[PDB]
């Protein structure tokens, strides 16, 4: 146990597509989405 | 300029009811045509309908 060092260093190597890469990775864990019955409010 | 030859071109009379106007026209000898009042029918307005979950009334902008 020590408070001398900073442990939030992983965010120093985040590229431009890190957020969307993580979203693509997470896409396989989600539940199926509900459907309103139409493709669009203009349908 | 614009000339006219009849004297009743600017004559507009105001009445409270249709029956009163009919009586005036009848006693003054004029032949009349009457049109019934056009009242706008009540509407069904709803602000929430702009954000419907599955209905076409949902708006795409504000």
């Amino acid at each position: 146990f020590d408070n001398s060092t900073y442990r939030n260093l992983q965010h120093h190597e985040y590229s431009t597509y890190t957020f969307l890469d993580l979203n693509v990775e997470l896409s396989k864990f989600r539940m199926p989405q509900p459907s309103s019955g139409r493709q669009s409010p203009r349908h | 300029w614009s000339s006219t030859a009849d004297p009743l071109s600017n004559l507009v009379l105001t009445f409270s009811t249709k029956e009163d106007a009919v009586a005036f026209a009848e006693k003054n000898g004029w032949s009349f045509d009457v049109e019934e009042r056009k009242v706008p029918k009540p509407k069904s307005k709803s602000y929430g309908a702009n954000f419907s979950w599955n209905k076409r009334t949902r708006v795409s902008t504000k």
